[PDB]
């Protein structure tokens, strides 16, 4: 399951970008002074949520933990969801798999708070936490007790006994081992799988595109470049051209930061349902039919994928 | 009184319109590199119209 | 106190090798406290805690505790 | 990532505190290791993750910092401990090692 | 009760005078 | 008891290839990442490559990429380096080394160094 | 432990009080609405002294001086300037009011999940194993104290998959076999309460081949005696 958690911060000057360092420009926009203020205001704040919407998935343990330097925990591999050395941020196989296939005036990025690094060793600690203390590291302090057995408490869960799992440990391990095999294979041979984290950063460009676009518009003026308005025509006549560039301008503004509180919006709606699968379906076992996979749900694994994550 | 220019301090009580400031980072200016010259270069043309 | 950061020039602030817990977002990874003197330092995850891990080893709570939050 | 280690050498006489620091050019997490070696010796394996001692290595040495910066000390200098130091990365390959310093009797 | 911005004021805060026990009149001058 | 033993170390003209052998006993082999150190006489001790227990996971040194080679055979206990396109900076003692970890996970260390063995590469 | 349990409830109760007094930004996330829509009604005040491009931002001026066919010129710069400015707050209000409905939603699910039930959900109701929770009204808001179970003072013990007894494997009906020492007992696994192994807690599951790990040891049977 891919969900997306955070999209790009962006921050626009609005006075650059509607007026391109021109004192002329500036002056004229001081009527209905109000408005930059509040334009900056709102994308400062759509920024802010997402610092946020990545805590609230990632950081909500605070604790490190390390697996054992074994090779199988009662005969389950488990290899490709840790940390590898080769990988280039430490990442783990699948993660790194993950990584690759996503691909002036006054705009700027603003650099997410939350390194990837950090996000990727978040994950682990998860991770670890989940495959030596089971699900009591979530609700107060972690204990550890053998994976085999925890398996066993997973079982009772969905409603079988424990001897089916020891009877069949064997098979059961084979079977979980092949499909994580497949996984790594799915992902790669299927050019959409990602295509929901993809969609978020097209539309961010494309939305950003369209907004450098519009400053080649004339909008009824002789031209859409300032500094020729104010290189030919006098004060008096200038003002009048001056502003319906400005006029124009100013709505293209708002129309691309309306999109983004909306768009916004979105994310963090995701982003919460994310939230909420990381403490269901991570740090515990859930009864919902299918809130966590189809089927009867046993555990889940957690990756880290470039703004989002991939429960497994 | 506040003078704005007088420090960054006053110039974010300035922006954010209240004596007393919270704890946090506030944006509260902009930041350009002047240019030092003005160079025109026309074309070298004596005949006169 | 000049240090540079992947957010940007940094002025006032006095670089911490100690990792302490976010209290002022710089961006990537850096905060600012103060501590008398602003300091800016690179945040930390947590404390690392690592149950021993053993094939045939459990552990069983004692005792318990009521908690109460908001 | 390079490793950085200072000072390149000191002198230090018998009961002396000694500090030895290694930084890195990028955050490595909690890997880095101490590395002793002596002449005629292979090296050593003092101190692995950030502060986990080895078996059989004294309780003098000791393992301290996170991320970028990194300190080893050793509470009290003795004759068996004057040989050169090393700080190795373990965060990615390829693993760096440090300069090295050596320490001498005064 | 109310906090007013305005440009009106033209004293730069913490600012040395000259001190004295004719003197150009630029843009204002205040006198003590 | 962990004895690793380096062979294979002797002059060689510039620009031909050498490979080297160290031999593992008192351990189970395949347990654990293996790692190459080179001491070069003049300066500190460089990191060459490591090999993981399966051989899934290979680093190199940037300097060594692409003449170096490392194998292990997991039947006979070895690992093997190769050595292509000698230089008279190579000029070093190699150290076979063992990984406290698996080349994969949280453990990460240099636990057992051999003796060492000398290579010198001159005309 | 009544008498335990009670205590530690009426403790964690006090301290209640003193941590919201003692932490100002305890109610922030209720004083964060109060001050954005204050926030948003004095911008849309403000704006009313904008020219927008008119000679005057007042109305009965522009009206008390220019002309008929002059004022409409006048007048229609601010028409379009003061229109253009209820409806960014318009907008923002709309988006501003669905971010509380989600955030009504979620308050209504958890005081029928987490108030008028006991929840399963890992931290639907707060940290730890919930047992119940107190509706307590705020303004424009709700608080809600939640009570949970936290595990504490953990001891390590040796464990096995199922005792071999008679070629018979037994297997824990509910609980989990542990051994202090020498003794092999069964035990719930959130306390830790031995109890000897006997048939009444134990099942029988076939011979003691497949399973890994199996350890032996007696299994008492309560018939045996009385017999
Ligand atoms: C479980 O923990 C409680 C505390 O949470 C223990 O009760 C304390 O016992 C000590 C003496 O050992 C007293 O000094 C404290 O006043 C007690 N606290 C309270 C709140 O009553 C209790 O003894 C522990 N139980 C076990 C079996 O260790
Ligand atoms: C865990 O799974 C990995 C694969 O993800 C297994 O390692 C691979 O084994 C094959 C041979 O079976 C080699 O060709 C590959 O080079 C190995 N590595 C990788 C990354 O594929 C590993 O054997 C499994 N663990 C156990 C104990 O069986
Ligand atoms: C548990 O008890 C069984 C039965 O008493 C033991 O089975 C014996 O195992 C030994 C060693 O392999 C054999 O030489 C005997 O012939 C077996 N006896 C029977 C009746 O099968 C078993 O070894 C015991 N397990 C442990 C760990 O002591
Ligand atoms: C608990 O762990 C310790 C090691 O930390 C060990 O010595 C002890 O035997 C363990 N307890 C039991 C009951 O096995
Ligand atoms: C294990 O605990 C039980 C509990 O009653 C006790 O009877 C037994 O003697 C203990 N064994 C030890 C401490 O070796
Ligand atoms: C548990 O691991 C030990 C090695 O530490 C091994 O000797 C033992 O057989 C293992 N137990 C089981 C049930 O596999």
């Amino acid at each position: 399951e891919i969900l997306p958690v955070s999209m790009t911060k962006t921050s626009v000057d609005c006075t650059m970008y509607i007026c391109g360092d021109s004192t002329e420009c500036s002056n004229l926009l001081l009527q209905y002074g109000s408005f930059c203020t509040q334009l900056n205001r709102a994308l400062t704040g759509i920024a802010v949520e997402q610092d946020k919407n990545t805590q609230e998935v990632f950081a909500q343990v605070k604790q490190i933990y390390k697996t054992p330097p074994i090779k199988d925990f009662g005969g389950f591999n488990f290899s490709q969801i840790l940390p590898d050395p080769s990988k280039p941020s430490k990442r783990s196989f699948i993660e790194d798999l993950l990584f690759n296939k996503v691909t002036f005036n006054g705009l700027t990025v603003l650099p997410p708070l939350l390194t990837d690094e950090m996000i990727a060793q978040y994950t682990s600690a998860l991770l670890a936490g989940t495959i030596t203390s089971g699900w009591t590291f979530g609700a107060g302090p972690a204990l550890q007790i053998p994976f085999p057995m925890q398996m066993a408490y997973r079982f009772n869960g969905i409603g079988v006994t424990q001897n089916v799992l020891y009877e069949n440990q064997k098979l059961i391990a084979n079977q979980f081992n092949s499909a994580i095999g497949k996984i790594q294979d799915s992902l790669s041979s299927t050019p959409s799988a990602l295509g929901k984290l993809q969609d978020v950063v097209n539309q961010n460009a494309q939305a950003l595109n369209t907004l450098v676009k519009q400053l080649s518009s004339n909008f009824g003026a002789i031209s859409s470049v300032l500094n020729d308005i104010l290189s030919r025509l006098d004060p008096p006549e200038a003002e009048v051209q001056i502003d319906r560039l400005i006029t124009g301008r100013l709505q293209s503004l708002q129309t691309y930061v309306t999109q983004q509180l909306i768009r916004a919006a979105e994310i963090r709606a995701s982003a919460n349902l994310a939230a909420t699968k990381m403490s269901e379906c991570v740090l515990g076992q859930s009864k919902r039919v299918d809130f966590c996979g189809k089927g009867y749900h046993l555990m889940s694994f957690p990756q880290s994928a470039p703004h989002g994550v991939v429960f497994l | 009184a506040v003078d704005c220019a007088l420090d960054p301090l006053s110039e974010t009580k300035c922006t954010l319109k209240s004596f007393t400031v919270e704890k946090g980072i506030y944006q509260t200016s902009n930041f350009r590199v002047q240019p030092t010259e003005s160079i025109v270069r026309f074309p070298n043309i004596t005949n006169l119209c | 106190n000049v240090f540079q950061t992947r957010a940007g020039c940094l002025i006032g602030a006095e670089h911490v090798n100690n990792s302490y817990e976010c209290d002022i977002p710089i961006g990537a990874g850096i905060c600012a406290s103060y501590q008398q003197s602003i300091i800016a330092y690179t945040m930390s995850l947590g404390a690392e805690n690592s149950v021993a891990y053993s094939n045939n080893s459990i552990a069983i709570p004692t005792n318990f505790t009521i908690s109460v939050t908001t | 990532i390079q490793m950085t280690q200072s000072p390149s050498s000191l002198s230090t006489s018998v009961g002396d505190r000694v500090t030895i620091t290694c930084r890195a050019s990028q955050g490595i997490r909690n890997d880095l290791g101490w590395y002793q070696l002596k002449p005629g010796k292979a090296p050593k394996l003092l101190i692995y993750d950030a502060s986990t001692l080895q078996s059989g290595v004294p309780s003098r040495f000791s393992g301290s910092g996170s991320g970028t910066d990194f300190t080893l000390t050793i509470s009290s200098l003795e004759p068996e401990d004057l040989a050169t130091y090393y700080c190795l990365h373990h965060y990615t390959y390829p693993w760096t090692f440090g300069h090295g310093t050596k320490v001498e009797l005064k | 009760s109310v906090l007013h911005s305005t440009q009106d004021l033209f004293l730069p805060f913490f600012s040395n005078v000259t001190w004295f026990h004719v003197l150009p009149f630029n843009d204002g001058v205040y006198f003590a | 008891e962990v004895q690793l033993v380096e062979s294979g170390g002797g002059l060689v003209q510039p620009g031909r290839s050498l490979r080297l052998s160290c031999a593992a006993s008192g351990f189970t082999f395949d347990d654990y990442a293996m790692h190459w150190v080179r001491q070069t006489p003049g300066k500190g001790l460089e990191w060459v490559s490591g090999i993981s227990w399966n051989s899934g996971s290979i680093g190199y040194a940037d300097s060594v990429k692409g003449r170096f080679t490392i194998s292990r055979d997991n039947a006979k206990n070895s690992l093997y380096l190769q050595m292509n396109s000698l230089r008279a900076e190579d000029t070093a003692l190699y150290y076979c080394t063992k990984d406290l970890g698996l080349g994969i996970g949280f453990y990460y260390g240099l636990d057992v160094w051999g003796q060492g063995t000398t290579v010198t590469v001159s005309s | 432990n009544q008498k335990l349990i009670a205590n530690q409830f009426n403790s964690a109760i006090g301290k209640i009080q003193d941590s919201l007094s003692s932490t100002p930004s305890a109610l922030g996330k209720l004083q964060d609405v109060v001050n954005q829509n204050a926030q948003a009604l004095n911008t849309l005040v403000k704006q009313l002294s904008s020219n927008f491009g008119a000679i005057s931002s007042v109305l009965n001026d522009i009206l008390s001086r220019l002309d008929p066919p002059e004022a409409e010129v006048q007048i229609d710069r601010l028409i379009t300037g003061r229109l253009q400015s209820l409806q960014t707050y318009v907008t923002q209000q709309l988006i501003r009011a669905a971010e509380i409905r989600a955030s009504a939603n979620l308050a209504a699910t958890k005081m029928s999940e987490c108030v008028l039930g006991q929840s399963k959900r890992v931290d639907f109701c707060g940290k730890g194993y919930h047992l119940m929770s107190f509706p307590q009204s705020a303004p424009h808001g709700v608080v809600f104290l939640h009570v949970t179970y936290v595990p504490a003072q953990e001891k390590n013990f040796t464990t096995a998959p199922a005792i071999c007894h008679d070629g018979k494997a037994h297997f824990p009906r509910e609980g989990v076999f542990v051994s202090n020492g020498t003794h092999w007992f069964v035990t719930q696994r959130n306390f830790y309460e031995p109890q000897i192994i006997t048939t009444d807690n134990t099942f029988v599951s076939g011979n003691c081949d497949v399973v890994i790990g199996i350890v032996n040891n007696t299994v008492y049977d309560p018939l045996q005696p009385e017999l």
